[PDB]
């Protein structure tokens, strides 16, 4: 169980 | 006009940096939603404006089985609401968390409506962006649910190509940690890494540091279990091919790639379309504000105009 991932931009 | 008080706010469902999702009431109709709140000053200091106003837009014209249904886009003041169907289900990231590894069959079932609704964004000239085990929820039946469509870019049709460093790292397609542009391939890298999570139980690359998960996915070459089957690996071979080119849906065909790929053999795409297909897995929630499907994290927890944006379902 990979750590909750986080969506970016620039 | 809606307010935020023509809702009753029951659960937090999610928690993050840009905002937080709600398990809401419909006090008019006393249906039960999900409200993904998000706060203006946080959007307009990260400069994420036009993709907040595209996740909206986006939502206001897509309809498609496997994707969220937006029923209200609304805002105050300093918040903007979104306020979609809530999925029972969860997302995958909980359940493949907590069984570790789908079967292949399991895996078959939501790769072919995840391509389903990849093909119906596509042929909309709308490339993703963000697929991932966070963005893939499961309704009360246990079907895909696609969710999160604030990385959409929209005009791209085939050999179009798109200049933003965005995503998210750990699923960043190669070309898209090269300089200049790619294209809507990418979404389809995005479809092999989810694939190669559900059947081999990891990432096919990770590493805390950026840096150095930046290097495996553009250097390192993809491991499988021997146990993995043929078509299997084919698949996820196609899928997570480095080239975009060579990548499988990458040609002009885009979906039809992947749908005629032999890993699919048993599949057929009308009947999957058409919500004919049996899910493997059905959520066993008991009540509709049931919500065993989510972490304790966020359920234990207590409780200047956006234009494009304030549409309702009903109306529109
Ligand atoms: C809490 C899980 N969740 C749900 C749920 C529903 N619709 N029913 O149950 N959960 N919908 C989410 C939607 C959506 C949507 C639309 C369709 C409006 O585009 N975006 C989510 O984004 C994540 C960030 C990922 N980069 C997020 C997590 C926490 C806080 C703020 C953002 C999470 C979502």
């Amino acid at each position: 169980g990979r750590p909750r991932t986080t969506s970016f931009a620039e | 006009k809606v307010t935020m008080n023509d809702f009753d706010y029951l659960k937090l469902l999610g928690k993050g940096t840009f905002g937080k999702v709600i398990l809401v009431r419909e006090k008019a109709t006393g249906r039960y939603y999900a409200m993904k709140i998000l706060r203006k000053e946080v959007i307009i200091a990260k400069d994420e404006v036009a993709h907040t106003v595209t996740e909206s837009r986006v939502l206001q014209n897509t309809r498609h089985p496997f994707l969220t249904a937006l029923k209200y886009a609304f805002q105050t003041h300093d918040r903007l609401c979104f306020v979609m169907e809530y999925a029972n289900g969860g997302e995958l990231f909980f359940h493949l968390s907590r069984e570790r590894v789908f079967t292949e069959e399991r895996a078959r079932f939501y790769g072919a409506e995840i391509v389903s609704a990849l093909e119906y964004l596509h042929s909309r000239d709308v490339v993703y962006r963000d697929i991932k085990l966070e963005n893939l929820m499961l309704d009360k039946d246990g079907h895909i649910k696609i969710t999160d469509f604030g990385l959409c870019k929209e005009g791209i049709s085939d050999g179009a190509t798109m200049k933003t460093f965005c995503g998210t790292p750990e699923y960043l397609a190669p070309e898209v940690l090269e300089d200049n542009d790619y294209g809507r391939a990418v979404d389809w890298w995005g479809l092999g890494v989810v694939m190669y999570e559900m059947m081999c139980g990891r990432l096919p690359f990770y590493n805390q540091d950026h840096e150095r998960l930046f290097e495996l996915i553009l250097m390192e070459e993809i491991r499988f279990p021997r146990t993995l089957s043929p078509e299997a690996k084919s698949l996820l071979a196609g899928l997570l091919k480095k080239d975009p080119k060579q990548r499988l849906g990458g040609g002009p065909s885009d979906a039809k790639e992947v749908m005629e790929h032999r890993f699919f053999l048993s599949i057929n795409w009308q009947d999957v379309v058409q919500k004919k297909l049996l899910p493997p897995f059905k959520p066993q929630v008991t009540s509709e504000v049931d919500t065993r499907y989510f972490d304790d994290e966020f359920t234990a927890q207590s409780i200047t105009h956006f234009p494009q944006f304030d549409y309702s379902a009903s109306i529109r």
